């Protein structure tokens, strides 16, 4: 519902996203690919020291409105 | 030198905006090339409640040459040596290898990633690597890896009490 969250790149760029609590992490990376072209398989999202798993949802991490995620990349 | 200005800047920016679960301080104020890292394991992980200590050492030419990251606390982990040295690609000569654009905030975030998801392809400790892969492949049925993690964590409470730090 209605809610935005922010995603910080390693360059200092803040990417703003439109999301629902029911959205998975897998499709938030979809959200990110759409803006930055980074393939979801190399994306990694960090919140409170945790790397969020694909197939869980924003609600299971209780990520509330306007929380800022941190992006890191991994090939392998 | 550009080093000393560069380091002083990343310090103020790291203290004005910490990386969650990391605290940055100088070993001795008036030396900027050596730092102390206080590290708090996150809730709902096996590192829960734990307090960890590491040090960073910066070369004369930073940020042209990468610094060294070493744990004072003893850590069992596929990418951590016996000495406490972290093996992480971005600290050796894409955004995963060292170049003058890189910085401390980036290193930290990269280590969190490595704490979460070890590099089992090119590990520095393959006993821990084997054990981790076994823990993973068994869907949690094997407790050998996790029991070790719990114990070290439980041990850190002595370090906290000894340092006077209250663990949130
Ligand atoms: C073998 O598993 C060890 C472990 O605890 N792994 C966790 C991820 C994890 C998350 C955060 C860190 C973490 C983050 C920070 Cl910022 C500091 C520290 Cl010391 C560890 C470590 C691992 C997993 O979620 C694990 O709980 C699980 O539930 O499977």
């Amino acid at each position: 519902m209605g809610m935005q969250i922010f995603v910080k790149t390693l360059t200092g760029k803040t990417i703003t996203l439109e999301v629902e609590p029911s959205d998975t992490i897998e499709n938030v990376k979809a959200k990110i690919q759409d803006k930055e072209g980074i393939p979801p398989d190399q994306q990694r999202l960090i919140f409170a020291g945790k790397q969020l798993e694909d197939g869980r949802t924003l609600s299971d991490y209780n990520i509330q409105k306007e929380s800022t995620l941190h992006l890191v990349l991994r090939l392998r | 030198p550009s080093s000393q200005k560069a380091l002083l800047l990343e310090l103020k920016g790291l203290q004005e905006e910490p990386v969650e679960g990391f605290r940055v301080t100088l070993v001795d104020e008036g030396d900027l090339y050596n730092w102390e890292v206080a590290i708090f394991g996150p809730p709902n992980t096996y590192y829960e409640g734990g307090y960890f200590k590491a040090r960073l050492k910066f070369p004369i030419d930073y940020p042209y040459s990468p610094p060294a990251f070493r744990f004072l606390t003893k850590m069992w982990h596929p990418n951590i040596y016996e000495t406490g040295d972290v093996c992480i690609s971005i600290l050796h000569p894409p955004s995963e290898r060292w170049n003058p654009t890189q910085n401390v905030r980036t290193i930290l975030l990269s280590v969190i990633s490595l704490l979460n998801e070890p590099n089992t392809f090119s590990p520095a400790n393959v006993d821990a690597s084997v054990m981790y892969r076994k823990w993973k492949e068994s869907k949690g049925k094997d407790r050998e890896y996790t029991d070790i993690i719990r114990k070290q964590v439980l041990g850190t409470k002595v370090d906290a009490e000894r340092d006077g730090v209250k663990v949130p």
